[PDB]
């Protein structure tokens, strides 16, 4: 493999499949690689947030926006989007470039680990031999098996609520 | 070697390379699998009836209300197809051609060759390729039957 | 600082109240991309006061507050007839260009922008300033000379209190 | 002893890149930034749920008072600065504690400019 | 770059807004990567509008379920919501396919257009480059060809 080296051990159904039944990885260089998996990571992130903000949503839960709009929203959260006041959506998007802005220029993540953007890295040992840690790989499987999931999940949420509702 | 077969030689009047022409091999055996599952597919809906039943999606105890060789849909059984659409996927992206190493080899999962009767190489990898030649064509004219020549039988 | 890219015929190297005798080359490089953006954003200003009072966009500002681009006032009585939601848009855009595209890097020129071509023009080039010291100086002279212009626009609206021809005699 | 919220990569930067640390920036540069959050920020607490808070100004007062405690706070900064006296501010060859001082000036100006311009937007918008 | 196989003769290195003063080598495969692909898809969407117009609507049924004879469903623009989404899905995903086939990635031999097709691979008799540009010209064309056909559809109405 040589350069997909750098992402290995990491994704597959079990642990260790280099899954890449499109040939996207090969002859790509490892800072491709490396951004690659930090469009993974960065997507997976949000869709687990998007999950846990699409349930406690279309549960009936919608405080600030059952308060902002002096009325319990719809519990479908895309027809709740709309309802919501132009004044909320707007700070949201305002509160994630400044997030997106934070982690990019001013403290951006390193250039070997471009997903270390709480930087962990000079903290982390991740190459020692404990059992009773340096399990690191296990749970960065266990952040990617699981936000590969939620990127399904959501765009099956979507999908669904835009089509079959 | 492999599909090179008996009546004809290499029967190519238009690839004729080595990886073109491996890509072209898993081509055809993939194509010879499918119109074998769709021969032996669509005779089954005939003698030996619509065999479905049971709760299915929004087709409970559906005795395979997807009539015809086409099979039409209606909500009935064709919408199930696309789960076997979709599941048919799911082992083209496990069990696929980028791993596979040979020509269409799969690792032979159920060892149905461990000498459990087919054999590696010789006849019964040329006897594969060539019965799906045969039910492609077979597939293609029971296509043509069911559009405007009536039903299969 | 006489030979950076900004000194001209009329007033040669101006500094007439010395605020940049000595050195301070980071004060200069401050001053100069103020200047620079001030200019632009002057520019983009001036023009903004000018085609309002000949051509209004067709449609509606807000469709779902019967607000069209006609009927909105020019000049500065528009930011309390503009709804609020609208004037937070154009803040978080022009945040967008200040933190992402319009980011001016420490080594790159003055006024350099990483996305932005030859006079503004959106997808861009790296400066090049020797060859064109020309538009160089023309665009700090125009937005030299918008800063005035656009203080003077607002200005003539804050006394006359209109933008028709009052404003503008 | 190092740990993830103080030590780690992003707080390191996060932290160095503040207005009081960050590289390059002259003292009253610090300030004004610094000035301009607290004021922008102040104005809020008082302005609503205030003494004044449902009068049909109920925003002028609030700027007052955010103005206020900008300057009370900035007093108090001059105390320490002419009390203990930091010297990182100072460039080379200064009266000590001459760069704290002028940070403090220029919070108090800052902190003025930005209840200024939250009360503005208030107002305006 | 001027010596690519864009240069055909009636235009020289066309490029009046400066897209190559700073393109990079990189970009301007990747750009040509786009315009290969822009005419492949031009061409394609050309027939798919000329050959309806003077060969009939196909002989079939398109939906086993939904009754559409082909004929329900003009040709042009408003046919987008008369196939089905499905008939759409499906399209989409073969076309989804076509380009996570073989992969088109910086540097990979799909980047420069090249995916193995071969129904004109000439012996090599100094017709490669004609070849090559005339796939290029003709995308060209069948660009500004589809455009003014979709304004054609969309101003009058229907059609042309
Ligand atoms: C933003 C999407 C995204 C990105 C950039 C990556 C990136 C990566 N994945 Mg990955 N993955 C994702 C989503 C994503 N993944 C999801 C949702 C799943 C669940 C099925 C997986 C499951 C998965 C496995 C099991 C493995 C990887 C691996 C990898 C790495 C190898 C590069 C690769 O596979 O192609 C990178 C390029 C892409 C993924 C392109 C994105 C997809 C293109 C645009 C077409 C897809 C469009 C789609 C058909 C239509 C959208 C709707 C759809 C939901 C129906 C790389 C870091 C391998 C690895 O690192 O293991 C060591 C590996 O074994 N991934
Ligand atoms: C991908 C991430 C993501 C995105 C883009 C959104 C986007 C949105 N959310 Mg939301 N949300 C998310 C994750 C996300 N959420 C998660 C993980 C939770 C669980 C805590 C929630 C819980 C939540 C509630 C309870 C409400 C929203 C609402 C909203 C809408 C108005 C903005 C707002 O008040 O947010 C506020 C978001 C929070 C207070 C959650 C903070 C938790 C963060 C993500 C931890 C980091 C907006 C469409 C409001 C609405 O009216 O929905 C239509 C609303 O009342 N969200
Ligand atoms: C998916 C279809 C498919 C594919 C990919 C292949 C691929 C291959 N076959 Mg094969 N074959 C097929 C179907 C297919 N076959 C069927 C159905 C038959 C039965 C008649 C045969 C009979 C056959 C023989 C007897 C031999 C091969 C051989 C070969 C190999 C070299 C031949 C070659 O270069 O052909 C290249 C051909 C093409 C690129 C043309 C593709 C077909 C076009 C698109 C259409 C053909 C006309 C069709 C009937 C019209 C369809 C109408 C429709 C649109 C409605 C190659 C691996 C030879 C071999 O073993 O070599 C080692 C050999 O001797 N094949
Ligand atoms: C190309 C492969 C292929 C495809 C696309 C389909 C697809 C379909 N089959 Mg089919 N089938 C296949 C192979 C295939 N099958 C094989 C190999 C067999 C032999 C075991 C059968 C035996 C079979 C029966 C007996 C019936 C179908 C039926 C159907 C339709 C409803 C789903 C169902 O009950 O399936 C059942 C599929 C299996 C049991 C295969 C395992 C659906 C369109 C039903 C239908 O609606 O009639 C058209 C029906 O009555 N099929
Ligand atoms: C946003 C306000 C602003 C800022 C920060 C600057 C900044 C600067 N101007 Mg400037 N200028 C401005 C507005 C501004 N200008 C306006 C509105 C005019 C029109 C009257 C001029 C006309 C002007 C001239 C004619 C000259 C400068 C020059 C300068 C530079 C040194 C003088 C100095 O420190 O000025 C504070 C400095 C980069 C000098 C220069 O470019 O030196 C190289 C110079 O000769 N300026
Ligand atoms: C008792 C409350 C209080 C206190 C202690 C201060 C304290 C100070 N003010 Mg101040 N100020 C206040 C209320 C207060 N202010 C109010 C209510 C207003 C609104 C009219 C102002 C408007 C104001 C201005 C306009 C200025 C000060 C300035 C100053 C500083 C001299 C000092 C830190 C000056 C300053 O910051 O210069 C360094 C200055 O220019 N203040
Ligand atoms: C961005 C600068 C800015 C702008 C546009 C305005 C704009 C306005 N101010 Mg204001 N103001 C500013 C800075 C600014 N101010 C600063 C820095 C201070 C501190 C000295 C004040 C103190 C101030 C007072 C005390 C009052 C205003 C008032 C007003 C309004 C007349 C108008 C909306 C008046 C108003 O309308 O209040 C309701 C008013 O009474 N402002
Ligand atoms: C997707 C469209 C597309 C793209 C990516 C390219 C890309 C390329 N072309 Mg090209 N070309 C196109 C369409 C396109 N072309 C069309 C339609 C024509 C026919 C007029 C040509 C004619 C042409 C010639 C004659 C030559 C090239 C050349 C080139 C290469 C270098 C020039 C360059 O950087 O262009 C970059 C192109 C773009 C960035 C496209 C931007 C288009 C702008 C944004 C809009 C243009 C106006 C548009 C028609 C408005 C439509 C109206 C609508 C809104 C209603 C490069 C690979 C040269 C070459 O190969 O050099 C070696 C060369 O000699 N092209
Ligand atoms: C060589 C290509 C070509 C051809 C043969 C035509 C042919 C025609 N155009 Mg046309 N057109 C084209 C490209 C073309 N167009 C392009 C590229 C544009 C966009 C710049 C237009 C924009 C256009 C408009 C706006 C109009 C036509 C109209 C017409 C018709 C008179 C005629 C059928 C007229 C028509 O029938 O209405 C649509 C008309 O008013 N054209
Ligand atoms: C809640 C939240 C949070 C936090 C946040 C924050 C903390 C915010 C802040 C904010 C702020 C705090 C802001 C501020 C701003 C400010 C401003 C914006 C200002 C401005 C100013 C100005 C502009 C001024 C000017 C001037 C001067 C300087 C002087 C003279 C006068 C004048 C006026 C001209 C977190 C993340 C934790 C999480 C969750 C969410």
């Amino acid at each position: 493999r040589e350069a997909p080296k750098v992402l290995a051990g990491t994704g597959g159904p079990l642990p260790e499949s280099f899954w890449d039944p499109a040939g996207f990885t090969n002859n790509k260089t490892d800072e491709e690689l490396l951004f690659y998996r930090a469009a993974e990571l960065k997507h997976g992130r949000i869709a687990m947030a998007a999950v846990v903000g699409w349930f406690t949503n279309a549960s009936g839960f919608h405080y600030l926006g059952d308060l902002w709009l002096k009325k319990p929203a719809s519990d479908n959260p895309i027809e709740a989007f709309n309802q919501l006041s132009l004044l909320g959506v707007f700070q949201m998007v305002f509160f994630i470039g400044c997030l997106e802005w934070l982690t990019t220029v001013p403290c951006p993540p390193p250039k070997d680990a471009p997903w270390d953007v709480i930087g962990m890295s000079d903290v982390l040992e991740e190459d020692t031999d404990e059992n009773p840690m340096a399990e690191y790989k296990k749970i960065q499987m266990q952040e990617l098996n699981n936000s590969r999931l939620a990127m399904v999940a959501i765009i099956g949420l979507i999908v669904q609520a835009t089509t079959t509702g | 070697e492999l599909g090179v077969q008996a009546p004809v030689g290499f029967w190519d009047p238009v690839d004729g390379n080595v990886a073109s022409f491996r890509r072209r091999r898993t081509v055809e055996l993939k194509h010879g699998r499918i119109s074998m599952l769709a021969a032996m597919g669509y005779m089954t809906p005939e003698i030996t009836g619509k065999f479905p039943g049971y709760l299915s999606p929004s087709t409970l105890l559906k005795y395979d209300d997807i009539p015809n060789g086409l099979g039409a849909i209606s909500k009935v059984p064709a919408l199930g197809w696309a789960q076997i659409f979709v599941y048919c996927g799911y082992a083209e992206l496990s069990q696929d051609q980028t791993p596979g190493s040979p020509g269409a080899e799969g690792n032979f999962g159920f060892k149905v060759l461990t000498s459990s009767d087919p054999d590696s190489l010789e006849k019964k990898l040329a006897s594969e390729i060539a019965n799906g030649r045969l039910a492609m064509m077979a597939f293609t004219g029971m296509a043509t039957q069911d559009g405007l020549t009536g039903s299969a039988w | 600082f006489e030979g950076e890219l900004g000194v001209t015929p009329p007033m040669g190297y101006f500094d007439p109240l010395g605020l940049s005798s000595d050195g301070d080359k980071k004060t200069f490089i401050r001053r100069r991309k103020s200047e620079l953006k001030n200019g632009r954003v002057a520019m983009w200003a001036c023009m903004g006061w000018i085609v309002p009072e000949w051509y209004r966009f067709p449609g509606e500002l807000s469709p779902s507050s019967g607000l069209k681009f006609s009927e909105i006032p020019n000049g500065m009585a528009a930011l309390k007839a503009l709804p609020t939601e609208a004037w937070a848009q154009m803040g978080a855009f022009v945040a967008l260009l200040e933190l992402g595209p319009l980011w001016q890097d420490e080594s790159r020129a003055p006024g350099d922008f990483k996305t932005c071509a030859k006079y503004g023009f959106p997808m861009g080039s790296d400066s090049d300033p020797v060859k064109n010291q020309y538009s160089l100086n023309s665009e700090i002279n125009n937005g030299r000379l918008a800063m005035m212009a656009i203080t003077g626009m607002v200005f003539q609206n804050g006394i006359t209190g209109t933008t028709g021809p009052e404003m503008w005699a | 002893v190092i740990t993830l919220t103080e030590n780690g990569l992003f707080a390191k930067q996060f932290l160095s890149a503040l207005a009081f640390y960050r590289e390059g920036l002259k003292p009253w540069q610090r300030g004004l930034e610094i000035g301009m959050a607290h004021g922008y920020f102040l104005i809020g607490p008082f302005t609503s749920l205030g003494p004044l808070r449902n009068t049909p100004e109920a925003a002028t007062v609030g700027l007052l008072c955010g103005c206020a405690i900008v300057g009370i706070v900035s007093i108090g900064g001059l105390i320490f600065g002419s009390t203990i006296k930091p010297t990182r501010f100072d460039k080379d060859g200064d009266k000590p504690g001459a760069g704290f001082i002028e940070m403090i000036n220029w919070h108090a100006v800052g902190g003025l400019g930005g209840a200024g311009f939250a009360h503005a937007l208030i107002t305006v918008f």
